[PDB]
């Protein structure tokens, strides 16, 4: 995407648009609602997330 | 078409363990090559192999 | 309740017990829970165990018998 | 998705009577590359066919029940 600054930020840091790590990080965020159970499986999971 | 550029018989059946004509299908003629056609009852995958 | 409008298969009935239902004119669970143990116990093949083992299966899902309704049907 | 379903399906299978699971099993090529029948359940099991059909039957009845049918609910929606 588009860059601008983080002028309050730390080193190790790095801004990030929610949506954007949303899509990336999926199937953890489904292994992770598999292990607490709110969607028992996987078309519940992808039907929360949406 | 047989003995052609995709020629079946040779180098595979198009889907997943069906003969052209429809004849012998999942598995239970699995190395089976339907004699009408003479096609190999497998995959699509050894389109890009043989 | 949501669960006062299920037919009863839902619970997995059993045979004999099914036709002891069917054969009382039970439609409905609220129609269940309005009827009284006694009025079981008299009627055709519902002796003992028929109100054991349904007992048991009402105390898993969260009701009881012989309840009071009001408004009822709503159909 | 195909394969937590069909875990969940052989855990619902694991539950029954003997004849009733493995018999809806073969009966539906599951498990195997058989295709079995009413009627070869007939040769195998006992010549009853459709006894095996009221079978058939009371198990949906005995795995249906909705307290086992909400692992199977997500793929109602299929
Ligand atoms: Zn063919």
């Amino acid at each position: 995407s588009v860059i601008t600054v983080g002028p309050y930020l730390r080193l190790h840091q790095c801004g990030l648009p929610k949506k954007m790590a949303l899509e990336l990080f999926k199937p953890f965020i489904y292994g992770k609602l598999e292990l607490r159970g709110l969607a028992t499986t996987i078309k519940a999971a992808k039907k929360m997330v949406e | 078409e047989r003995d052609g550029l995709f020629c079946a018989r040779i180098f595979g059946p198009v889907k997943d363990y069906e003969c052209l004509c429809g004849k012998y299908k999942r598995l239970k003629h699995r190395g089976v090559i339907c004699e009408k056609c003479g096609v190999e009852v497998t995959q699509t995958k050894v389109r890009r192999e043989r | 309740d949501p669960i006062l409008l299920r037919p009863v298969d839902d619970l997995e009935l059993t045979v004999r017990s099914a036709n002891c239902l069917k054969a009382e004119a039970i439609h409905y669970i609220g129609d269940l829970v309005q009827r009284t143990e006694v009025e079981l116990l008299k009627t055709p093949n519902l002796g003992k165990k028929s109100l054991t083992e349904i007992k048991d299966v009402l105390a898993s899902r969260g009701l009881s018998l012989g309840m009071r309704l009001e408004n009822w049907p709503p159909a | 998705t195909t394969e937590s379903l069909r875990a969940a399906t052989h855990d619902v299978l694991a539950g029954l009577t003997a004849r009733e699971a493995k018999v809806l099993r073969m009966r539906f090529g599951i498990d195997m590359n058989t295709d079995y029948t009413l009627e070869e359940v007939g040769k195998q099991f006992d010549v009853t066919r459709e006894r095996i059909r009221q079978i058939e039957a009371k198990a949906l009845r005995k795995l249906r029940h909705p307290s086992r049918s909400e692992v199977l609910r997500s793929f109602l929606d299929d």
